[PDB]
């Protein structure tokens, strides 16, 4: 593609608590973890930058991370699925 | 037709002749066939690249998951209100 801007992200399944969704429209600005690691409840895993604005997007339990559909200055969408865990 | 001609009674007995088709007027018994599931993807089509009257075309906005509550039937078959109180004195 040329950096990966023209990606389209499948939407998460609200009712799946192993699918995390995202909740505003933002830019992916860093991403802290791959597909097979494991980290503590309140790991942060993904900082995305909403407008100007930036929060860390934190795991509800402990798990596996099964997938992470952004790379880092990935544009999202409301409800775009960013990460899957166990 | 040919439906027709299968489920026709002369068919099934088997004692049928050539004459059997125009001898039967009543397998040009045809209905227009109803077809439902193509038309809804015809409107869907329609408004997904069209759009729907003043509403702001755009890409399908995202919306949170609804818990709609239940009630069973027979719960509610139950049930004596203001209705049943019509139907008992007027």
């Amino acid at each position: 593609n040329v950096h990966t801007n023209a990606n389209v992200k499948p939407k998460a399944d609200k009712s799946n608590p192993s699918h995390i969704g995202a909740q505003m429209p933002g830019s992916v600005t860093e991403v802290k973890v791959s597909v097979g690691e494991t980290v503590k409840a309140n790991q942060p895993l993904l900082i995305t930058e909403a407008m100007k604005m930036e929060t860390t997007i934190q795991a509800p339990f402990d798990g596996v991370i099964k997938q992470v559909t952004v790379n880092n200055g990935d544009t999202i969408a409301t409800g775009d699925l960013l990460i899957e865990i166990e | 037709f040919l439906i027709n001609v299968m489920k026709n009674k002369k068919f099934t007995s088997g004692d049928y002749t050539t004459k059997f088709i125009e001898e039967t007027p009543e397998l040009f018994d045809i209905q227009p066939s109803l077809d439902r599931g193509t038309k809804t993807l015809e409107y869907i089509g329609n408004v997904t690249i069209n759009g729907f009257p003043n509403v702001e075309k755009r890409p399908k906005p995202d919306y949170e998951l609804a818990s709609i509550p239940t009630v069973s039937s027979s719960k509610i078959a139950s049930f004596s209100g203001t209705k049943q109180l019509l139907d008992e004195v007027g």
